[PDB]
């Protein structure tokens, strides 16, 4: 009984770490992207301000 | 029909949006296969590793057919993601937010309401796909407080709240 719990418990696991994994990654990439847009933003602004 | 052609259009324009955010030249209409990833979860999805292969499997045989200089096409590349994009939002509709909450409370059977950051991050450095220490330490910081808990529904909240405009 321990055994057969332990496994779906783990397969349940298995799949929520793939998820999670998945949309930590895609949270990292879109801050990375936010911050590169709001880094040429800045550039664009400072040279259109000379 | 209208409405479908809508959404058509929203996911051409969002997919050219993020194509032009990482344009490698502006108005080359071209984005480095490194980038390919990037621009791909940039486009509003988060797909799992074996999508990103998938993705990029798919890319690379489209350009096999063109000269193979290194860069995907606008073309290629809006064909490909509007289509994975339109198979994700058909398939399921993203409430990420009760997904990821599910998926967190799949590692808390109490109930308690918080996870342990380091057991948490031991189960993830052995279970699904595998992420670098980096990427952990990165994850850690961002999301455990002070005191080392993990308050998953505030975190699968700023984890939906990524700036996804929909």
């Amino acid at each position: 009984d321990q055994r057969f719990q332990a496994a779906l418990l783990a397969v349940r696991q298995n799949h929520a770490a793939r998820v999670i994994q998945s949309y930590w990654r895609g949270f990292k990439k879109a801050r990375e992207a936010a911050k590169k847009k709001a880094k040429k933003l800045e550039k664009a602004k400072a040279a259109k301000k000379k | 029909m209208s409405k479908l052609n809508d959404k058509h259009e929203r996911v051409r324009a969002r997919v050219r949006e993020a194509f032009i955010l990482f344009e490698h030249k502006e108005g080359s209409r071209l984005v480095d296969f490194k980038d390919v990833p990037t621009a791909v979860r940039a486009c509003g999805v988060n797909p799992t590793a074996v999508q990103m292969t998938h993705i990029l499997d798919q890319l690379a045989a489209l350009n096999a057919e063109t000269d193979a200089t290194g860069y995907v096409g606008l073309e290629n590349f809006e064909l490909v993601v509007c289509n994975f994009l339109i198979q994700q939002e058909a398939s399921l509709f993203r409430d990420d937010y009760h997904t990821l909450l599910r998926a967190f409370r799949a590692f808390d059977p109490d109930g308690r309401g918080f996870i342990d950051a380091e057991s948490f991050k031991s189960l993830l450095t052995g279970k699904g796909e595998a992420l670098s220490e980096d990427e952990l330490a990165k994850m850690m910081t961002v999301a455990a407080d002070g005191e080392g808990k993990i308050w998953y529904e505030d975190y699968a909240q700023r984890l939906a709240n990524d700036g996804r405009t929909i």
